[PDB]
RNA sequence: CGAUGUCGGCUCAUCACAUCCUGGGGCUGAAGUAGGUCCCAAGGGUAUGGCUGUUCGCCAUUUAAAGUGGUACGCGAGCUGGGUUUAGAACGUCGUGAGACAGUUCGGUCCCUAUCUGCCGUGGGCGCUGGAGAACUGAGGGGGGCUGCUCCUAGUACGAGAGGACCGGAGUGGACGCAUCACUGGUGUUCGGGUUGUCAUGCCAAUGGCACUGCCCGGUAGCUAAAUGCGGAAGAGAUAAGUGCUGAAAGCAUCUAAGCACGAAACUUGCCCCGAGAUGAGUUCUCCCUGACCCUUUAAGGGUCCUGAAGGAACGUUGAAGACGACGACGUUGAUAGGCCGGGUGUGUAAGCGCAGCGAUGCGUUGAGCUAACCGGUACUAAUGAACCGUGAGGCUUAACCU
RNA sequence: AAUUCCUUGUCGGGUAAGUUCCGACCUGCACGAAUGGCGUAAUGAUGGCCAGGCUGUCUCCACCCGAGACUCAGUGAAAU
RNA sequence: ACACAGGUGGUCAGGUAGAGAAUACCAAGGCGCUUGAGAGAACUCGGGUGAAGGAACUAGGCAAAAUGGUGCCGUAACUUC
RNA sequence: AGGACCGAACCGACUAAUGUUGAAAAAUUAGCGGAUGACUUGUGGCUGGGGGUGAAAGGCCAAUCAAACCGGGAGAUAGCU
RNA sequence: CCCGGCGAGGGGAGUGAAAAAGAACCUGAAACCGUGUACGUACAAGCAGUGGGAGCACGCUUAGGCGUGUGACUGCGUACC
C-alpha cells in the first residue's frame, strides 16, 4: 500500500529522478512549454512552481539557491529577471496541463505543459 | 485539526518552562502510596524532546547509582509537577543519543551562554 | 437499543487528574435525523432508517431526494437503519443527538476497516516465514504445504491464503465511553476504532449487556 | 506444469469472451475550430475548449 | 523484555556477577519477561567465595531492564542494564542483603516488600 | 518397472476418539487435601532446549496439560538435503585377486512460466418479466469458544493435628485473535544536519556530481510491534453420561412402561461477519417514460419518423480505495488534485555581512536558515459546452374489490 | 581408534541438560610396527568440539530502496 | 548455432587521493549496453535500516554481521629454535 | 635467501546465492586460493585407440571415452518390446 | 486511372478461350481459421452419444403429408489400441 503518501517512482531510482527534473525544469523554463508524458507532467507541477515561488524574491542568497537546484545561471537569470516579476501576483497555479494524446513509438500518453503567462 | 486541537488546547499545562536539549533539568513527579502523595524529585540531562503540542514529551537521562537511568517524560502529564532548569547547556545536535554511553569525561556538557 | 452514526475524527489521549493517560478516539455524532420507520404492519420488523449530515445538492438524485421529500427532511450524506428495540418508538422527522449515550459505559463501534490491499499470507494469516538462510531457495515467505497426498486429494474450503485484507465491516466491542461532548456534538471513547480518519462509524451500545 | 489435454477452441472463445476492445463513446467537438477531438484532450490543431491553446 | 539465553546482571550482594535465564515462568509459552517477574536462571560467574557459586540453578527477580517499563501517564523508565536480583527457589525471596542500583515501583508488592526495603533508590 | 521419489526437519495442516488439560458424572481400600478407577464429552487448548541426521529416546526446566492415532509412516510441480543410496578416498573386516560389508568415516547438482479440478481473492455477462436509485429482510454459511494465578468466602467445612476445602465472588495473568498508531518504538534512499575523497561551477566564497543513500547523525507523514484498546462470555433450549419424581405391569419394589424433573466447554442458540446467482432471485421506499404511424405470417409480430426521461455509463481531477478491475469523493455552482498562503513539524543558529583572532576558527546578526507525505485556508492551475446509453406506461390467467 | 559389534562401554572434564568432543579406563568384536608403528613444530578453502567478538541465524519479523511480477502499446516462444 | 553477460595473445599507460597497473573521482577518449510507457498488490530478486535479546536457530554460526591502515607499545603454549 | 610472506594482474575454483525452456550445452554475483615458480602464457612440434597420455581420478584424447570418430562387413544379432 | 508513403497491397481498365490462368500463377483435399444465416444455449453435473421427443426455422407442398436443419426434455450408456 501507499496510504496518504506522495511522490512518484517513475521506474527510476532517485539519482535518476533528481537529475532528470533538473534537466526537465531547465528545459522547460528555457522554452516555457515542452512536450512530455502526462506522468512526467503532473509531478513537474510540484517542481517548478515552488521555483517560481522562489523567483518572487531575488536575494543573493536565493541567487545561490536556484543555482544549487539547477546548476544553470541562465535559468537563474531568467527566473529572477523575467519570471519573478512576470508571475509576481499569481497565488500558485503557474502552469497549465494539456493532455495531447499518445506517443507514436510506444503508445505513451503525452502531454503539453506550459506556463500561464506565456503569450 | 479544527476540532482535535480544540480538545488539546484545553488540556495543555500553561506553566511549561521553555528550554533546549542538553540543558540539565530537574523534574518533580508525584508518588502516591497509601494516601501519601509525596513529590519525588528527578534530575538529569535532557537528551531529546518530542514536540507534538499536547502530545509533546521529552527525555531526561541521569547516572544514578553508577547506572544510566532514562525516564521519558510526557510534557503535559499531570503527574509531573514541576520542571526546573538547573543548568542550560551548549550542544549543537538536536538529540543527544551519544550521551547514553559517553560517560565520565565525555559526559560533560559545557554550559550555554548567549 | 438503537445505535448512532459517527465518524473517525482521530485518536488522541485524555489525561486524568491522577496521571493516567487514557488513549481515546474522537468521534463526532451529528444530528442523526430519522428518515423511515419500518414497522410490523408494512415491513414486519421495527426499524428506524435514519440519516445525518448532508451532501452536494447537485449530487443527490431524484430517486434519493424524493425519499427524503416523502419524509420531508434534509438529504443527508447517507442512509442508515437500526433495528428498533421494543418499546422504543420514534417519529419520522425526529433527529437524534449524542445525548442518548449519556448513560452508557460500554459501547460497540461498528466500522469499515482500513484497506490493506492484496495481503500476503504471512501478513494476512499471521503465518511463519521459512528460514531466510541455510539453503532456502525462493521460499522465504511462501506458506509451503497446503494439502495432503491424494487421499483427501484436494484443497479445502476456507483455506487461509492470500488476498484482500481489511476494507470491510468489523466491530470492536465493549469499548468504554469516556466523554459525551453534547455541546459541540462529540464523543470520546477509549480504544482504537476501526478504519481511517474521517471514515464514518457506527456506535451502538455494548452488545454483551 | 502443462496441460494434460488439448483445450477446445470453444474454450478459446470463452477465454477471449472478455478480451474485446472498446470503441470511443463520443468525441468532444471543438466549439471554435469546429473539429472533433478527445474529451479533455486538445485538437490536432492546438485547440482545446475552443481557444487556440498552442500554435504548434 | 527478556527472553531466555539472555545474560543479565546480579544487582545485589548475593555473590554472583553474570547469570543467564533458562526459563521464563508464569505460564506456558510466555515468550518474554519484564520486571517484577520470576525466572529460572543459571549462574555463569560468581565471586571466589560467595553465597552462590558458578553453575547453580535457581530463581531470581528482574529489577532492571534495558527496554524499560511504562507508567500510567505513558511515561517509560528505561535503564541501561538488563539487571536482576536472585531469590530463593522455594521461599521465593532473595539471598543477599544489599541491593545494588535503583529499582522501580513495579517491584513493590507484598511479595518484594523486603527487597525495596533493602533498595538504595526506588523509582 | 514406457519412473507412484522415501528418513528426518521445516511451512501448512486436517480428521478420528480408543479424552492429555479443560467439562460432567459413578464407585472407592474416596475425612479433607490429594487420589484411584470407570462413564459421558473432540468446543478450545495441549512446551523449550542439551544430546544425536534422526524418529525415538535420554536429560534440564516449564505448563493447566506437554492426548493418541488416521492422512503415500499427511504435506519435494512448497522448502531442507543431515540420515539412507552413485561415481572419489580410507580403516576394521573378508576375498589370491578384481572387489564387497544394514561395518565405519570424509566428500559429494533437489527441473518444472498452472490447461483442468481445487483453493483464496477480485471482476464481466445474463437473469430475477417497464426502467432506475437506495434501504433491507435473513435462507444459508463462516468466525469465535483456552487457561493460569491471587484474593474473598474461610484457615472456615473437614480434620487428632498436619493440612485443608465445596460452592459463590473478585482481581490479575499467560496464550490467541481483532482493531489500531493516541502513546513507546522501528522505519522513514523524498526533510535537515555532519563528514571523507574527488570532479565541476573563471576564481574565492558557496554549491552540486559521484563514491553501497559515499560515509554518518537525525527525523515528518505513512507503514509498522515490542506499542495498546477489545474479545473469549453470560443467558436460553433440548440433552449426554447421570441423578431423580410419582408409578404400575409384578399386593412388594421399581428413574419408565404412563406421566414429571434435573443434568456437560458436546448440540441448538445467544456474539461477530458474509449473505436474494436464497432461479425459491424475497421485502420496503423513492424516481422516471402517458408520440404518431404503417406493415402481416396479426402478434408477447415487422418497420418508419417523433421522442431519449429517471438515470446510468463514459471523461477529467482524485483517495487513508486499489495488481488490473471493482469501490469512494469531486468536476467551476466547485476545495478534487496540484500550487499558493498561514501553520505545524523536524533539523539546529543558514547565507551574506560585521567582529575577534597569524590562522584554523569563534562571536554577532540568528532558534537563524530550511522543512516530505502534515494542520488550516486559498480556485491560482487542471477538473468543458457537450455528446452517449437507457425510452415512450409496461404479457397472460384467474381471483379479490371498485364500476 | 577414520578400527569397539555390543555401545549413548565405564570414569573424569565440560553443559542447567553433552548419542558430540576432551582426558582416562582396555573388555583391542575385528591395533600394530616400512600395504610402516607411535609421536611431532610448522602447514591446511582439512574433520570434529569450545569460547569471545559479532549480528534478522532465531525469537518475530517490521520498514524502505531498486529489479520483476501487474496495466497499456509493439513484438512474440516453449514443453505438453 | 544468436547484434549470446563466455573465451581470446600483444602494445599504450593523463590528473588527484593513493605504497601501488589497489581502488575512488576524473581528463583525453568512448559511451548511455535496440521495446517502452505506467502502476507502485502479494511474492521473488538484489539491497538498506532495526526496539529488546544475542545462536537460543540449525544437521551444522551456512550466510550475513563483524574485523581490517600505518606507526608505536605489547604478545602465551610450544618449537624442528 | 626463499615450491618465503601480504597482495593486484594473472592463474585458479573453495563457499554461498542466482541461473537451470538459462546471458551461457557449467556461467554470473559475493567473498576464496596461489600469485618467483612443481609459475603462467604465445607460436609451433610430437604421441593414435586396446593405442596415446595421465603429481591416477577411468581421469583425458575436438560439447563424445571402462575402450575416440568415420566408412565398410552389415538388413550383426535379438527365444525380446 | 483511383487509394496509399512515388510504397506495400488493392480497385478499376485492358489482355486472353478463360486472371475462380496475374505471374506466392493446372487442378486446390484435409487439418486449421474465418465471415454470414439458421436453431439451440446463462439453476445447470459426467467418453458427449444413442433411443425417444417438445418447439422453431425451412423445403416439397396441396404450410395437411412429409423432407431438412436445430435439438427443449428424457431413457440408456465409463474412448480406442
Ligand atoms: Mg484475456
Amino acid at each position: 500500500m501507499r496510504h496518504r503518501k506522495s511522490g512518484r517512482q517513475l521506474n527510476r531510482n532517485s539519482s535518476h529522478r533528481q537529475a532528470m527534473f533538473r534537466n526537465m525544469a531547465g528545459s522547460l523554463v528555457r522554452h516555457e512549454i515542452i512536450k512530455t508524458t502526462l506522468p512526467k507532467a503532473k509531478e513537474l507541477r510540484r517542481v517548478v512552481e515552488p521555483l517560481i515561488t522562489l523567483a518572487k524574491t531575488d536575494s543573493v542568497a536565493n541567487r545561490r539557491l536556484a543555482f544549487a537546484r539547477t546548476r544553470d545561471n541562465e535559468i537563474v537569470a531568467k527566473l529572477f529577471n523575467e519570471l519573478g516579476p512576470r508571475f509576481a501576483s499569481r497565488a500558485g497555479g503557474y502552469t497549465r496541463i494539456l493532455k495531447c494524446g499518445f506517443r507514436a513509438g510506444d503508445n505513451a500518453p503525452m502531454a503539453y505543459i506550459e506556463l500561464v503567462d506565456r503569450s | 485539526s479544527n476540532i482535535i486541537k480544540q480538545l488539546e488546547q484545553e488540556q495543555m499545562k500553561q506553566d511549561v518552562p521553555s528550554f533546549r536539549p542538553g540543558d540539565t533539568v530537574e523534574v518533580k513527579v508525584w508518588v502516591v502510596e497509601g494516601s501519601k502523595k509525596r513529590l519525588q524529585a528527578f534530575e538529569g540531562v535532557v537528551i531529546a524532546i518530542r514536540n507534538r503540542g499536547l502530545h509533546s514529551a521529552f527525555t531526561v537521562r541521569k547516572i544514578s547509582n553508577g547506572e544510566g537511568v532514562e525516564r521519558v517524560f510526557q510534557t503535559h502529564s499531570p503527574v509531573v509537577d514541576s520542571i526546573s532548569v538547573k543548568r542550560r547547556g551548549a550542544v549543537r545536535k538536536a538529540k543527544l543519543y551519544y550521551l547514553r554511553e559517553r560517560t565520565g569525561k565525555a559526559a560533560r556538557i559545557k554550559e550555554r551562554l548567549n | 437499543m438503537i445505535g448512532l452514526v459517527g465518524k473517525k475524527v482521530g485518536m488522541t489521549r485524555i489525561f486524568t487528574e491522577d496521571g493516567v493517560s487514557i488513549p481515546v478516539t474522537v468521534i463526532e455524532v451529528e444530528a442523526n435525523r430519522v428518515t423511515q420507520v419500518k414497522d410490523l404492519a408494512n415491513d414486519g420488523y421495527r426499524a428506524i432508517q435514519v440519516t445525518t449530515g448532508a451532501k452536494k445538492a447537485n449530487r443527490v438524485t431524484k430517486p434519493e431526494a424524493g425519499h427524503f421529500a416523502k419524509a420531508g427532511v434534509e438529504a443527508g450524506r447517507g442512509l442508515w437503519e437500526f433495528r428498533l428495540a421494543e418499546g422504543e418508538e420514534f417519529t419520522v422527522g425526529q433527529s437524534i443527538s449524542v445525548e442518548l449515550f449519556a448513560d452508557v459505559k460500554k459501547v460497540d463501534v461498528t466500522g469499515t476497516s482500513k484497506g490493506k490491499g492484496f495481503a500476503g499470507t504471512v501478513k494476512r494469516w499471521n503465518f511463519r516465514t521459512q528460514d531466510a538462510t541455510h539453503g532456502n531457495s525462493l521460499s522465504h515467505r511462501v506458506p509451503g504445504s497446503i494439502g495432503q497426498n491424494q487421499t483427501p486429494g484436494k484443497v479445502f474450503k476456507g483455506k487461509k491464503m492470500a488476498g484482500q485484507m481489511g476494507n470491510e465491516r468489523v466491530t470492536v466491542q465493549s469499548l468504554d465511553v469516556v466523554r459525551v461532548d453534547a455541546e459541540r456534538n462529540l464523543l470520546l471513547v477509549k480504544g482504537a476504532v476501526p478504519g481511517a480518519t474521517g471514515s464514518d462509524l457506527i456506535v451502538k451500545p455494548a452488545v454483551k449487556a | 506444469a502443462v496441460q494434460q489435454n488439448k483445450p477446445t477452441r470453444s474454450k478459446r472463445g470463452m477465454r477471449r469472451s472478455h478480451d474485446a476492445l472498446t470503441a470511443v463513446t463520443s468525441l468532444s467537438v471543438d466549439k471554435t475550430s469546429g473539429e472533433k477531438h478527445l474529451r479533455h484532450h486538445i485538437t490536432a490543431d492546438g485547440y482545446y475548449r475552443g481557444r487556440k491553446v498552442i500554435a504548434k | 523484555m527478556i527472553q531466555e539465553q539472555t545474560m543479565l546482571n546480579v544487582a545485589d550482594n548475593s555473590g554472583a556477577r553474570r547469570v543467564m535465564c533458562i526459563k521464563v515462568l508464569g505460564g506456558s509459552h510466555r515468550r518474554y519477561a519484564g520486571v517484577g517477574d520470576i525466572i529460572k536462571i543459571t549462574i555463569k560467574e560468581a565471586i571466589p567465595r560467595g553465597k552462590v557459586k558458578k553453575g547453580d540453578v535457581l530463581k531470581a527477580v528482574v529489577v532492571r531492564t534495558k527496554k524499560g517499563v511504562r507508567r500510567p501517564d505513558g511515561s517509560v523508565i528505561r535503564f541501561d542494564g538488563n539487571a536482576c536480583v536472585l531469590l530463593n527457589n522455594n521461599s521465593e525471596q532473595p539471598i543477599g542483603t544489599r541491593i545494588f542500583g535503583p529499582v522501580t515501583r513495579e517491584l513493590r508488592s507484598e511479595k518484594f516488600m523486603k527487597i525495596i526495603s533493602l533498595a538504595p533508590e526506588v523509582l
